[PDB]
RNA sequence: GCCCGGAUAGCUCAGUCGGUAGAGCAGGGGAUUGAAAAUCCCCGUGUCCUUGGUUCGAUUCCGAGUCCGGGCACCA
RNA sequence: GCCCGGAUAGCUCAGUCGGUAGAGCAGGGGAUUGAAAAUCCCCGUGUCCUUGGUUCGAUUCCGAGUCCGGGCACC
RNA sequence: AAUGUUCAAA
RNA sequence: AACUUGAGUGCAGAAGAGGAAAGUGGAAUUCCAUGUGUAGCGGUGAAAUGCGCAGAGAUAUGGAGGAACACCAGUGGCGAAGGCGACUUUCUGGUCUGUAACUGACGCUGAUGUGCGAAAGCGUGGGGAUCAAACAGGAUUAGAUACCCUGGUAGUCCACGCCGUAAACGAUGAGUGCUAAGUGUUAGGGGGUGCCCCUUAGUGCUGCAGCUAACGCAUUAAGCACUCCGCCUGGGGAGUA
């Protein structure tokens, strides 16, 4: 529990979802906006990314690391606003990551909405 | 006007009390064109202040409006193809003319069976809190304040 | 004829270990907007089941009490 | 020839365990709006199947009664 | 990224 | 009888997602395994059905299994057409350029037959990861069998065998000669100095002459000539009896 962290956001049209961790993987506290009582539409407004990075950062309680080290699945409409606003909670990012996965033609994908 | 900007140049001076914002409120509580009944009933009702408050009502006057002075607007607008509110601060010129209806909507609603002394019971409880009008003014200060949403829209 | 659980906003649950009452659905009034439904503010009354006692004080502990859910039920 | 279910706004259902009648579809009049349809208010009459009795009181319990649905039906 | 039907006779 | 320009065979080189048969690899989806963790994820205009403390989704490792091959990739290439795009090997068709050594008209078009022929569908097999008719559940409206969402069977996948249709489309049959010019691009071949102009073959645009009802086509003709085959004769009734 002692002074390290990897963060692991992503950011779908739907509750973009912020998860700190050590440099295994081990779930220091998770959070949302579905803690937080955002469901019209305002699960994914850059001021649910206001109260995202804030309540999962501050969180730490045990670590309280050096650095943040931001790794960003879910391209959508949350992403620099999870990464200024984590640092309000004084973690001092020093070095991002843009990891969303990219097929190479895999699986087709479901059909057009209308 | 889809023209721009109507002039304003409204002037409002004042015999005793030295004050462009007292003659204001004398604009608003005269209904049906008589002036010759707003300050002899306005003055009458200042007077009076200081025998059921315990100071002057040019002191209270400006904590009077300061308390009840409201702070944010919500001007509904459709934005880029949706549709649901945005929060709007007031421009400084604009608020206090929003501000002032408060006393004279509220003034026509405490029964206290004369208009002189109903109407002056919130300047007084004015500058002291929990008054008729701050009420509103509490109910809509936390309308998308607290309720924050789309603050990037444009109008 | 026997032991428990309790009657907790108009509906549903919460702590309710004597000084120490909360949520959500509903209702009303604004806003929206061609009109309703959504959707967003601002509000209130709870009942702590009848009643007495250990009571500085009982929604809270005993039992004079109504109702219902869990087991009764034996070789008459 | 036999045992039950009952005739509950004009249509369909509800409690209807003797003091103790409800909903929705329909109808009418406003509003809407170029005109109808939608859509929103505000309204009413029910029948508690014929009739007598235990009746402080029966839409409510018996049976003198009409109609129809559930089983009858045997060697 | 909508919830919107119809216009008796040439 | 001969000749060689039409078409063929030799020689050199040049490209190409042309096909059929094995083999290898990476990204991703999903479902199993276990760590850490706890109150929701997912969902739309808004919402719910569905999944969740019995331990979800987010994340760490690992396993299994099937499908398609991001970047290169482009009015780019190849095939008669449908079409074909990870990589290597085995077999194999076709066209282009230059060259002149042969053969000396051996060619063109094709009635009936003979074959190839997307996608769905069918038969006997296997395979089943994502999708996904029928259907089921939740909203939407007056009703919605629909558009929206959560699931989900056939099918979509491979071998063998049928079916033989489509806006199978440049809505433009096939062959051969001839009539201004610019302008990109691909595969070559010669001339002159990584660069500058000669012609052949495809493939895009802009444009006179000419035809055209007009839009527009215009050296890849819908122009000017010839040769052969297929087809139409007002629309409904009808690609039906
Ligand atoms: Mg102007
Ligand atoms: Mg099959
Ligand atoms: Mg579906
Ligand atoms: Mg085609
Ligand atoms: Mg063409
Ligand atoms: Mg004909």
């Amino acid at each position: 529990n002692i002074e390290n962290g990897v963060a692991h956001i992503r950011s779908t049209f739907n509750n973009t979802i912020v998860t700190i961790t050590d440099e295994f993987g081990n779930a220091l506290s998770w959070s949302s906006a579905g803690a937080l009582g955002f469901k019209g539409s305002k699960k994914s407004t850059p001021f649910a990314a206001q109260m995202a990075s804030e309540t999962a950062s501050k969180s730490a309680m045990e670590h309280g690391l050096k650095t943040v080290e931001v790794t960003v699945k879910g391209p959508g409409p949350g992403r620099e606003s999870a990464i200024r606003a984590l640092q309000s909670a004084g973690l001092e990012v020093t070095a991002i990551r843009d990891v969303t996965p990219v097929p190479h033609n895999g699986c087709r994908p479901p059909k057009r909405r209308r | 006007p889809r023209k721009g900007s109507v002039p304003k140049r409204d002037v409002l001076p004042d015999p005793i009390h030295n004050s462009k914002l007292v003659t204001k409120l004398i604009n608003k509580i005269m209904l049906d064109g008589k002036r010759g009944t707003a300050q002899r009933i306005l003055y009458s009702a200042f007077d009076l202040v200081e025998q059921r408050s315990g100071r002057d009502a040019l002191e209270v006057f400006e904590e009077a409006i300061n308390n009840i002075m409201p702070v944010l607007e919500v001007k509904a607008r459709r934005v880029g193809g949706s549709n649901y509110q945005v929060p709007v601060e007031v421009r400084p010129e604009r608020r206090t003319t929003l501000g002032l209806r408060w006393l004279v909507n509220y003034a026509r609603l405490r029964g206290e069976k004369t208009m002189e002394d109903r109407l002056a019971n919130e300047i007084l409880d004015a500058a002291n809190n929990t008054g008729g009008a701050v009420k509103k003014r509490e109910d809509t200060h936390k309308m998308a304040e607290a309720n924050k949403a789309f603050a990037h829209y444009r109008w």
